[PDB]
RNA sequence: GUGGGCCCCUCCUGGUAAGCAGGACGGGCGAGGCGGGACGAUCCGGACGCCGGGCCAGGGUGCGCCGCCGGGGCCGGAACGGCGUCGGCCG
């Protein structure tokens, strides 16, 4: 009629069984959310530095 | 009792050999794996590794790629352990030393049209067995359409596209949907 | 088993002090290691100084001449199931070292005391006039005579090996 | 539980310390930060727009993005076998400039300035952790004798 | 070939390196202890004392075996490399390592061993990590071709080394497997020994312990 | 496949309490052979291929039933009573 409601008895070692992950490396440096007139104005020094432009 | 659990992680599996019933495969990896045992030379031993893989691992290389990709060091010997194919959108054909698992008819034919080689892994194996002025390629692994489906669509970070037909609305015009 | 230590240790000295204090005691163990844990215990209670704080500067071992019976009166503390209480003893050994197992054995019977529950404070040789306890200056006198308190000791040991026989045999006294 | 609003059990965290009350000094606005600087959040109770979550009092992170009035802050969290790396947006007053790597820093510039100084030869640069203590010489002429005293009760 | 001829020479000229530094060792092994009294004596004269240096080795040996340890403990005890109920090894001291192995005391017991606890050791139960291989110590061959780069080219060199805990002691601990000792003679394994049982510093008792083992 | 768990050690909540009911870090049984705790899923040791030799953990050593001697003492349960016996502290 009536059952257990919750326990977190194994839970710490079930995260640890695999060993506790890390997030991506590139992740650390996503431009999302970061200001868009910052990210603009890096485009454009960026599309006219002649020995960083790939315009063809 | 000892204990060989802590600090120590789960061994891994590899491919060691290829499973095709091809004997050219086969013969071809035994005598490059002793090519290897007996000399070093990563060359060998990478080639050694490709010859094992699954056929969606061994994409295909077309004779525009390589020809794009073997500009400029035209004197090389381009390796490909796979098919190449052929590209009816490029009009004309640089010469080339190509050498590769399979070559197609109408790629053959362009090839040696153009005054370029067609060799074989045997071929290659007599000539040079350990790869001096030789460049291993490969085509894109994530070309498949299989590998576009990979993933959670419907999660708000997926990028991926559903799997069948849906033609509702629910979920499917953005975020603020459901 | 008891063996007879002098420790002699100090706190790490530091800038406001060059040159700490000494401290020295006399410490009775079973070995070095026992001496060395007692003798952080107490002056870790005493003068504040953990072992962590300081450090040990000997743990000298003496030995001792025997071949005389000597008064020995022990003053010490222990601890009880109650409360803690002080304590006066007096036994005839040749060493200090003899005279302390002899303390302990009888605490451990007649107290249910263990060692680490147990303080000694002095420990000093009595002269005989000196004495205050009969079990003591019963046998500070001269010509002290008893017969012997359990000969039937030695016929049973005998037995234990002399199993069966063809007479009880006699306990001569 | 049975309630978990945005500041439910911040009873004792977000209230201000005493006698340490009222507007913050102006340092809080006159401090200059920089892209990839580290810091540490620390929540304001007084000021109340941009404050950032209970989780996150008592973290040190990394910038990645300078606002006009909010710094964007990186923070890795555990989250049930991962780590996590959250982003949030956060006003001057519950940041404060980090000092996480100061001694690496000191160390760095230290270990070369001894090179350039170098006394011929070059002493050797790596922290060693404490070693036993050596051999040395005490004067025991004043001992101090003392013994267990007597139960007092 | 040309193997032949310098297997040959290099092994002549090991093998005049192996009696060069046996009697020196031996001079210096003699010779501390002398320099010991003399500074005891001459503190004895004045008011003085004479405190030594301080352990810089410790052996230490597994006495509770690998049924219900908890996470922290068994970590310690992986990275110590006592994986057995009665493994050993040896171990520098430093403060990091100390407040490492008092955590797990009660799994160990401990001590600073003598040179002729070391020579026991390594002569009756020498065996060394090649390739990930347990490979049995006989000869000075195998110490010559591995240890070189750091100076050590003989038995007596890796004794010296782990005795004085010299420049390369890290290597040479590191080449040694766990030494695999006969089982313990125990009074109360779960008291320290300061309170009679087995677990814990116990000193410069730790060579008696280990005689019957090894 | 699983989404009925349970027990121990420490820390807690309701209840007069419960081999009662509800939570927490770590460990165990579940899904762990063997020896010991007379007897017990979980306690004390130790966690396992088939054998021969040796060393011995936990518990013990009158006979059942494998294994001992020497030495120093004494001779389930509450408030509350005892000039039983041995030891102390204060006057
Ligand atoms: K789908
Ligand atoms: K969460
Ligand atoms: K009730
Ligand atoms: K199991
Ligand atoms: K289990
Ligand atoms: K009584
Ligand atoms: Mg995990
Ligand atoms: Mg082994
Ligand atoms: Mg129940
Ligand atoms: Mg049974
Ligand atoms: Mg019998």
């Amino acid at each position: 009629a009536k059952l257990k409601n919750h326990t977190s008895k194994n839970q710490n070692r079930k995260d640890h069984r695999n060993g506790i992950k890390k997030p991506k490396k590139s992740a650390y440096t996503s431009h999302k959310g970061m200001c868009p007139k910052y990210l603009r104005n890096l485009r454009r020094s960026r599309a006219n530095d002649p020995r960083q432009s790939l315009r063809p | 009792g000892i204990d060989l659990k802590t600090g120590i992680k789960k061994r891994k599996v590899e491919r060691k050999e290829p499973k095709s019933p091809n004997p050219y495969i086969r013969l071809l990896h035994n005598a490059f794996k002793v090519v290897y045992e007996n000399t070093g030379e990563d060359f060998t031993k990478v080639l050694t590794k490709r010859l094992c893989l699954s056929k969606t691992n061994r994409p295909v290389l077309s004779v525009s790629r390589l020809a794009h990709l073997m500009h400029k060091r035209e004197d090389k010997i381009a390796v490909v352990a796979s098919t190449v194919t052929n590209d009816e959108r490029l009009v004309t054909i640089p010469r080339m030393t190509i050498c590769a698992l399979k070559f197609s008819a109408t790629a053959r034919s362009r090839i040696e049209k153009a005054g370029g080689r067609c060799m074989s892994f045997d071929e290659l194996l007599a000539e040079k067995p350990t790869g001096d002025n030789c460049v291993l390629l490969q085509g894109r692994r994530s070309c498949r359409a299989v590998c576009k489906k990979f993933g959670s669509p419907g999660r708000p970070n997926s990028h991926v596209k559903p799997k069948g037909e849906h033609k509702g609305r629910r979920g499917a015009r953005g975020r603020h949907s459901w | 088993m008891m063996q007879k230590y002098i420790v002699y240790g100090r706190r790490l000295p530091s800038e406001k002090f060059p040159e700490p204090e000494v401290f020295r005691m006399t410490i009775y163990a079973p070995n070095e290691i026992v001496a060395k844990s007692r003798f952080w215990y107490h002056l870790k209670s005493l003068k504040k100084i953990k072992r962590t704080h300081g450090e040990i500067l000997d743990c000298q071992h003496i030995e001792e001449n025997g071949d005389f019976v000597k008064n020995f009166g022990v003053l010490l503390r222990y601890r009880s199931r109650v409360g803690q209480h002080n304590m006066y003893r007096e036994v005839r050994e040749t060493t200090s070292a003899r005279a302390m197992d002899k303390v302990y054995s009888e605490m451990a019977g007649q107290c249910r005391a263990r060692y680490h529950d147990i303080q000694i404070i002095n420990v000093k040789e009595v002269a005989d006039e000196d004495v205050r306890r009969e079990k003591v200056a019963m046998f500070t006198q001269k010509g002290v005579r008893f017969p012997h308190p359990c000969p039937y000791v030695h016929v049973k040991r005998a037995a234990r090996t002399a199993r069966f026989q063809d007479r009880a045999p006699h306990v001569p006294q | 539980t049975h309630s978990q609003g945005y500041r439910c059990k911040t009873r004792y965290c977000f209230a201000r310390k005493f006698r340490r009350h009222g507007m913050a000094n102006l340092t809080t606005y006159n401090r200059v930060y920089k892209l990839g600087q580290y810091v540490n959040i620390k929540v304001n109770g007084a000021y109340h727009k941009g404050m950032p979550h209970r989780y996150y009092n008592g973290r040190t992170g990394t910038i990645f993005n300078i606002g006009p009035r909010a710094l964007g802050v990186q923070i890795q969290k555990r989250v049930r076998g991962r780590i996590m790396l959250k982003r949030i947006n956060v006003r001057l007053e519950h940041v404060h400039p980090s000092d996480c790597r100061k001694n690496h820093l000191e160390r760095v510039a230290a270990n070369d300035a001894a090179r350039r100084l170098a006394g011929q030869p070059v002493p050797c640069l790596k922290r060693q952790n404490a070693l036993p203590r050596a051999a040395h010489v005490v004067s025991i002429a004043s001992a101090i004798d003392i013994t267990p005293l007597k139960y007092d009760g | 070939a040309e193997r032949a001829t310098e297997k040959e020479k290099r092994a002549a000229l090991v093998k005049d390196h192996a009696v060069k530094s046996a009697q020196v060792y031996a001079r210096y092994y003699i010779d501390l202890v002398e320099s010991e009294k003399k500074a005891r004596e001459n503190a004895l004269k004045n008011n003085q004392l004479y405190v030594p240096d301080e352990p810089k080795v410790y052996l230490v040996v597994r006495i509770r075996g690998i049924v219900g340890v908890a996470p922290k403990v068994r970590t310690i005890l992986s990275l110590l490399r006592l994986r057995q109920i009665n493994n050993a090894v040896f171990m520098r001291c430093n403060k990091a390592t100390l407040n490492a192995l008092r955590i797990v005391d009660h799994y160990v017991t401990y001590g600073e061993p003598t040179v002729e606890t070391i020579r026991n050791l390594i002569y009756k139960r020498g065996f060394a990590k090649v390739n990930g291989q347990r490979i049995p110590i006989v000869d000075n061959n195998l110490i010559d071709e591995q240890l070189s780069k750091h100076n050590i080219l003989c038995a007596e060199d890796l004794v010296h080394e782990i005795f004085t805990c010299g420049s390369s002691f890290k290597e040479a601990n590191n080449f040694l497997w766990p030494f695999q000792l006969n089982s313990a003679a125990l009074k109360d394994k779960r008291n320290n020994f300061a309170e009679g049982g087995d677990f814990g510093y116990r000193g410069k008792y730790i060579n008696e312990f280990v005689a019957r083992m090894i």
